[PDB]
RNA sequence: AUCUUGGUGGUAGUAGCAAAUAUUCAAAUGAGAACUUUGAAGACUGAAGUGGGGAAAGGUUCCACGUCAACAGCAGUUGGACGUGGGUUAGUCGAUCCUAAGAGAUGGGGAAGCUCCGUUUCAAAGGCCUGAUUUUAUGCAGGCCACCAUCGAAAGGGAAUC
RNA sequence: GCGGUUCUGACGUGCAAAUCGAUCGUCGAAUUUGGGUAUAGGGGCGAAAGACUAAUCGAACCAUCUAGUAGCUGGUUCCUG
RNA sequence: GGUUAUAUGCCGCCCGUCUUGAAACACGGACCAAGGAGUCUAACGUCUAUGCGAGUGUUUGGGUGUAAAACCCAUACGCGU
RNA sequence: UUGACCUCAAAUCAGGUAGGAGUACCCGCUGAACUUAAGCAUAUCAAUAAGCGGAGGAAAAGAAACCAACCGGGAUUGCCUUAGUAACGGCGAGUGAAGCGGCAAAAGCUCAAAUUUGAAAUCUGGUACCUUCGGUGCCCGAGUUGUAAUUUGGAGAGGGCAACUUUGGGGCCGUUCCUUGUCUAUGUUCCUUGGAACAGGACGUCAUAGAGGGUGAGAAUCCCGUGUGGCGAGGAGUGCGGUUCUUUGUAAAGUGCCUUCGAAGAGUCGAGUUGUUUGGGAAUGCAGCUCUAAGUGGGUGGUAAAUUCCAUCUAAAGCUAAAUAUUGGCGAGAGACCGAUAGCGAACAAGUACAGUGAUGGAAAGAUGAAAAGAACUUUGAAAAGAGAGUGAAAAAGUACGUGAA
RNA sequence: AAACUUUCAACAACGGAUCUCUUGGUUCUCGCAUCGAUGAAGAACGCAGCGAAAUGCGAUACGUAAUGUGAAUUGCAGAAUUCCGUGAAUCAUCGAAUCUUUGAACGCACAUUGCGCCCCUUGGUAUUCCAGGGGGCAUGCCUGUUUGAGCGUCAUUU
């Protein structure tokens, strides 16, 4: 049938490992029932779970350490946002929106009206 | 040529497994138009140039 | 006459997107219309095909044969009933390829979904 | 390469001319397109009309001095003679010019004259809340012709 | 001056041509001055430049430039115009003022040729123009 | 523009026994040594290769248009012409055909229909019907796959429904009175084109 | 258009398939044997070989089993062909290390620039020894010397197998 | 081994886009040669023949400018009046 | 009587081309299919048709639209006077 | 001796940033010749191709050291005009702009030069905390060789007098804009032909849907869509319409009169000369070298010079949407276009196979049938195959497959 | 007379024209703005029950996760038909990951699958040797930190 994503990320950091150990175990098996059959298609399933389960665990780790720098500046490459590196080098809403006191103060002394004609 | 570089021998390994003619099943697929090997190289007919 | 400008007219794009459909789409393709006792029922005109549904054969050399979709050959744009068969000459027995247009639903498989399908469609249900 | 009764000709293409050929196919196309941007401008902007209030000014030049013309924008003077300023009026959609100077009473006067019938004919919404529908009226231009 | 670099002053062409001593690049010093900082310091924003200097050999200059990656230009609203990037490598295209200069970029009867760009004027009218009714 | 010259060929001179066509160099491929660029040549440029600057509208004098729609629109009210244009207009009684000013206000097509049988128009529609074929040639290839006649023309003065109406009748055009269009008039330029005319329209012709 | 591409003739069953001394008998195999295999005979290369190994180059051609439509300018049961597999084992043999003619970064200087020069220079150009301390394998304790990257040989130099 | 004199021999739709046979020059050095390495196109290299520089040389090869220009050669497609 | 094949009388050089002159001992053509060469554009001359006429030209643009169409239009500008 | 300062270094020091690709269009640099002139050198081709550097969704240009000479216009760009004109030119061949006028789009502004001097009022970083495109404390640092506020020539500043006017920043809910999902008519009724009805004939139905496509032959009505309208989901963004919280104000801005002032960019401008370029002609711009200013000045005013006026701008510092471009990329819609020797080189496992040491060069090649129903079985032959039989509407459709010319 | 040669027809060849077809091209219009040191474009080598390609992908390898759909995929084999479901699929979507060796390509090299050094850790009696696992070490430039250099230079104190 093999193995569901949803039910591994019930389980702990060694029940996964374990169970990738029990997977990977499982999968030499095969290989070496390969050479005697001729067709030996269950090998897919369990190539798949192996991949299901190393997902899973890459997920709880990356998940621990995007909480190791909650709130943090500066938080390593690979959790940063991808964007685009264009994007990435533009100014910050923040930047973008600075006005000087000069130019603040023109703007609230004549905004730009909502009027109409007759 | 016996004494040979990796890269050289990792190109030639590829070409070993590549020389086969076309696996027959293929021929019964639907809407199949490949009707043989059109790649298909020999030592006697053309050099790989590397 | 179409009146939007995102839909198109062109001949050759139709028949391309037609080919080329991806079997999600390919599913919606071959709808057949229900027999009028299940129009009656279910108060929808015509439904996506699908393996177990019942039908009858209304065009065609095999018109009034009855069967089981036994197999819905996306890739053909085709459905297989059983027993609409050609005996072969060696004796073997292939399935012939029957689009759905040219069939009639008679017995629904029903379901979670097919049920939300035929409610989702303004359809009754009972 | 010269015969017969005819006319010398000036047909300059000895450059690479068809590299640089524009054919205006898009005549319509870009006419939509322009029509399309004034009504989303008109939206956006709305109700406002989509064009500033300009002066009358003389034409320049011995063949054209006979007519006058819109100009580019108010003069500092007239826009002080109607009793505004130049900050303000640019936000109630005038357009006022630091360049151009009055030297000319008849067309000073024709000027202060527009702007004061330019307020007369508008209605500026106060900046908080209130704010009646007026509906937009598109062109100055036809307005105040 | 630039000498034309061109193999034992042979120019393989026409008389006008044949010249490799006397000609001058279109550029002036000032300009090659702020390229050359430019490539060295290419995180940085060449924003302009002035003479100090000179002897037969040299002419001296000094280069103004602008980090913008250092949050005292970026969070500054005189300054962080120089951010964006198409004010990237300004003395590369001739956007400083020595770049202006020498591209004649300058309003009137004088800057015909050049005001709005020679080769974008050159293309405009050197252009065939055909309405759909001729 | 760069069709049939994406090639490196040149003529191989006198001497070689073979026409001096420019011939595509190199070996090892059925393409080595064959003719290039010449209009004669398979794989070649075409003679003289068409570009978008040929004139492709053409202007005609405003008051010249003019003139040819007001000889359309006095064609239409000739019997003659009309029967001679393939109309089927042999047992309506009066052309010009005004009708009640409320076509214009009609909502649905099967009703337009109606009203289009009730005062003549019935075999011209027929006709339509009757005329669709598939287009002889390569045409069917470019969207144009069906032919059909053309059939009564219904003219207004104010849409309030008719032109939704009508829209997907085969063969029926409507148009505004204020803006005739000689191409609806004059189909095919043959004179005499049958239309059905709203007595508000007709009024607004003068 | 000695036109372009493709196809097809006459020529014609014609020119021809004649260098390197040379073949023969029997059996086996097989639908079929001048040509395959075995045996018998006759000859040749004649050790500066048609023998036994390698370098460059090729890349599986090596070997087995199956096997003849095409290819081996006759033939073919045979094959460097076709189909399917098998097969290359290193502390000691090579590479790897060293430098050669040379190639080439850096410091710098040229050049609008792609880049060019130059190779230890008009540079603040490093990295070892020993004890400890027992805090530790980094600062500390001492000392010491400072030349100038790197690449460049499967025939040069070179640790070690019969 | 390196060369290439004569037969003006063979061949001359070849075994071969330079070969074959005989005859011949030289054969311990201004010798022959492998590999590495340097020199690149108005450039190289040359005991010098305008030789050689990948079957290309009194200026290589590749692409582009380029459909280069031609007072010159060849061609230029249905009928009747 | 037509057609067609043949026979008989008399007659009939191979086309294309350049040329004063080609059946030429001038050139291209072994054969067959398919492709294969005065085009489009800017600005013009004469002539003709058409509209309007001391004027004329709606289409840069604007308005409108059943939407690259059709329909409507101010100020200029061009040519003419 | 201890501690500064200045200048210069080092570190796998803390945090960043550049490079390469694409390259249709855009900003520069560099830069030909073929060609034309019936020869050819100046000229032309061309301020083009090739080469090099640098950007973006546009770029560049841009709020006059402008045009003018008028009754004056008023940033830039683009279109129609100006105009094949003024002008240049072996005054040959050829080349060739600008001002005004009509239109599209429209939008304006920032520094330097000023004593905060009764208060460096400014800013990066680290660190803790928080409501995190950021905020608040605290601490080092930068900075007086000058960071803020104030002012930019249209002005404006400092004093003095007099008056009234106008304001900020949040959430939340609709609309908007984009990206998506889903639902929304009517015959498979009879006859004929046919292998198949989607053909013909008959009788209907829907139509804001008779666009298009599929299905065993020409299908509005068999299927998907189309038309009309409805209902969802996910963002983006305050653009602006409502509601709610906090009211910034001893603050900020605007305005009249009097008075004193009014800082305004240098190896620049300008000049000579050289080269290049321009329609620019005793020199249009650009660049090298030499010379090198002024402040009622300086530039321009398309014939050099001196003298006298006048007119017009305010250089040598800076930012800025839209109208404009677009043989590239992504997503769409179309055509009196081509129909497998055509159309892209490429309808196909095509930039492939193949050639070349290399740069590079570079093909051919689409169609059985509705469906494989792709010929069981028999017989002759070593076999390939034949002959039968069979399948199919047809093998005069057998994969050497539509038609099947010469 | 036959053969032979020639001409025409029928049937059969050869060959692939013609006709009909068209998921391709071409041109015009409209809308949009998004590559890369967070490792791009491009390359090499790999990966499927049975593939040589094309296409997809990276030792998690014709895919893993997530979301939607709601039962296929199909050449055969196999699996499955609680399929009235946290659920089929060479399905659509796509926000999370994986992403060999490379390449601007970054420890140094590269006609080498060549040779280093540093930190943490495991094994072998191990700070120093050998091995395994993990993580690092390019250049220019900016701001800052730290450690410094120079009778460049101030004060102070010998
Ligand atoms: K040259
Ligand atoms: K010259
Ligand atoms: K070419
Ligand atoms: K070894
Ligand atoms: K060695
Ligand atoms: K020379
Ligand atoms: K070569
Ligand atoms: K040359
Ligand atoms: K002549
Ligand atoms: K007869
Ligand atoms: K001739
Ligand atoms: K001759
Ligand atoms: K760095
Ligand atoms: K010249
Ligand atoms: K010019
Ligand atoms: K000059
Ligand atoms: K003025
Ligand atoms: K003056
Ligand atoms: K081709
Ligand atoms: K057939
Ligand atoms: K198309
Ligand atoms: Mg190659
Ligand atoms: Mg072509
Ligand atoms: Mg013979
Ligand atoms: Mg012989
Ligand atoms: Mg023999
Ligand atoms: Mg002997
Ligand atoms: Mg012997
Ligand atoms: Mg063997
Ligand atoms: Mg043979
Ligand atoms: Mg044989
Ligand atoms: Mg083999
Ligand atoms: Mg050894
Ligand atoms: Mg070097
Ligand atoms: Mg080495
Ligand atoms: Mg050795
Ligand atoms: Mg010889
Ligand atoms: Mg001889
Ligand atoms: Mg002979
Ligand atoms: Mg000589
Ligand atoms: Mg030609
Ligand atoms: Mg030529
Ligand atoms: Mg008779
Ligand atoms: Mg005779
Ligand atoms: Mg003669
Ligand atoms: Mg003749
Ligand atoms: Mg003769
Ligand atoms: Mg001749
Ligand atoms: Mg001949
Ligand atoms: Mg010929
Ligand atoms: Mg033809
Ligand atoms: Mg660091
Ligand atoms: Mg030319
Ligand atoms: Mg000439
Ligand atoms: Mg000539
Ligand atoms: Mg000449
Ligand atoms: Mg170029
Ligand atoms: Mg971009
Ligand atoms: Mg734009
Ligand atoms: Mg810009
Ligand atoms: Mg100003
Ligand atoms: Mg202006
Ligand atoms: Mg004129
Ligand atoms: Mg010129
Ligand atoms: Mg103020
Ligand atoms: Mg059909
Ligand atoms: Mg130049
Ligand atoms: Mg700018
Ligand atoms: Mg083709
Ligand atoms: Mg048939
Ligand atoms: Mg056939
Ligand atoms: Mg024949
Ligand atoms: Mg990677």
């Amino acid at each position: 049938a093999g193995v569901k994503a949803y039910e591994l990320r019930t389980k702990s950091k060694e029940q996964l490992a374990s169970q990738l150990v029990d997977l990977k175990k499982e999968l030499a098996e095969l290989k070496v029932q390969k050479l005697s059959r001729p067709s030996l298609p269950k090998i897919k399933t369990v190539r798949k779970s192996i991949a299901c389960v190393l997902t899973v665990i890459n997920e709880q780790q990356r998940e621990a350490v995007r909480q190791l720098y909650k709130g943090k500046k500066y938080q390593p490459k690979d959790l940063r946002a991808k964007k685009t590196r264009a994007l990435r080098r533009a100014l910050t809403k923040f930047e973008a929106s600075q006005v000087t006191e000069k130019q603040r103060k023109k703007q609230i002394a004549f905004p730009q009206r909502k009027y109409a004609i007759k | 040529a016996a004494q040979k570089s990796f890269r050289i021998k990792q190109k030639m390994a590829k070409a070993k497994k590549q020389n086969r003619p076309l696996p027959q099943w293929i021929r019964l697929r639907t809407n199949n138009t490949i009707r043989y090997n059109a790649k298909r190289r020999n030592w006697r007919r053309t050099k790989m140039n590397i | 006459a179409k009146q939007s400008l995102d839909v198109s007219s062109d001949r050759r794009k139709a028949r391309k997107a037609y080919f080329t459909a991806p079997s999600s789409q390919r599913r919606v393709l071959l709808s057949a219309p229900l027999s009028k006792e299940l129009r009656a029922q279910y108060g929808i005109k015509a439904l996506p095909i699908r393996r177990d549904d019942e039908v009858l054969v209304v065009r065609g050399s095999k018109k009034g044969q009855e069967g089981k979709i036994s197999s819905v050959y996306r890739l053909k744009f085709a459905v297989q009933v059983d027993k609409v068969t050609k005996e072969k000459v060696n004796g073997a027995s292939v399935p012939i390829n029957l689009h759905p247009s040219k069939l009639v639903i008679t017995k629904l498989h029903l379901d979670k979904d097919r049920k939300a399908l035929i409610q989702r469609k303004g359809g009754k249900l009972e | 390469a010269i015969s017969k009764n005819l006319p010398i000709l000036k047909n300059h293409f000895r450059k690479h001319w068809q590299e640089r050929v524009k054919v205006h196919f898009d005549q319509a196309g870009k006419k939509v397109s322009r029509r399309n941007a004034r009504a989303t401008r008109a939206a956006k902007i709305a109700p406002r009309p989509l064009d500033l209030l300009r002066p009358v000014v003389r034409a320049p030049t011995v063949k054209y001095n006979r007519k006058v013309r819109a100009g580019r924008g108010f003069t500092l003077a007239e826009v002080k003679a109607a009793g505004l300023t130049a900050a303000y009026a640019r936000t109630i959609g005038i357009a006022v010019d630091h360049r151009r100077q009055n030297r000319n009473q008849e067309i000073f006067d024709a000027n202060v004259q527009r702007l004061k019938e330019y307020q007369s004919k508008i209605i500026v919404f106060p900046r908080n809340g209130k704010a009646p529908e007026a509906e937009q009226v598109l062109s100055a231009a036809a307005t105040f012709p | 001056n630039r000498k034309r670099p061109v193999p034992k002053g042979a120019t393989y062409g026409k008389p006008t041509n044949q010249g490799v001593n006397e000609l001058k690049y279109q550029r002036s010093l000032r300009a090659t001055a702020e390229e050359r900082v430019g490539r060295r310091a290419a995180n940085l924003r060449v924003l302009n430049s002035y003479w100090v200097n000179q002897d037969s050999t040299y002419k001296y200059f000094e280069v103004i430039l602008v980090d913008p990656q250092h949050k005292a230009i970026r969070r500054d609203a005189r300054y962080n115009w120089i951010c964006d990037p198409v004010h990237k490598h300004r003395e590369a295209r001739g956007l400083t003022a020595t770049g202006k200069k020498s591209r004649g970029i300058n309003k009137g009867h004088k800057f015909n040729n050049t005001k709005a760009g020679r080769r974008k004027t050159w293309k405009r009218q050197n252009t065939l123009s055909l309405w759909r009714y001729r | 523009e760069k069709a049939g010259h994406q090639t490196s060929a040149e003529s191989w001179g006198t001497g070689r026994a073979v026409a001096r066509i420019p011939r595509v160099g190199g070996g090892g491929t059925g393409r080595s040594g064959q003719g290039a660029f010449g209009n004669m040549c398979r794989g070649g440029r075409m003679f003289a290769p068409t570009k978008t600057w040929r004139k492709w509208n053409v202007k005609v004098n405003h008051n010249e248009k003019r003139y040819a729609t007001a000889s359309a629109i006095a064609a239409t009210a000739v019997a003659s012409l009309v029967l001679a244009r393939g109309h089927r207009v042999e047992k309506i009684p009066e052309i010009p055909l005004v009708v009640s000013t409320d076509l214009e206000s009609i909502q649905k097509t099967k009703e337009a229909v109606a009203a289009l049988k009730a005062v003549g128009a019935h075999s011209d529609l027929l006709k339509v019907l009757k005329s669709k074929k598939l287009r002889a040639g390569k045409g069917k290839y470019r969207n144009r796959r069906w032919t059909q006649r053309r059939g009564p023309l219904v003219v207004y003065a104010e849409d309030n429904g008719i032109v939704k109406a009508l829209r997907n009748v085969p063969g029926v055009e409507t148009a505004n009175v204020a803006s005739l269009n000689l191409l609806q008039l004059a189909p095919g330029a043959h004179l005499g084109r049958f239309v059905i005319w709203t007595e508000a329209a007709f009024t607004k012709l003068d």
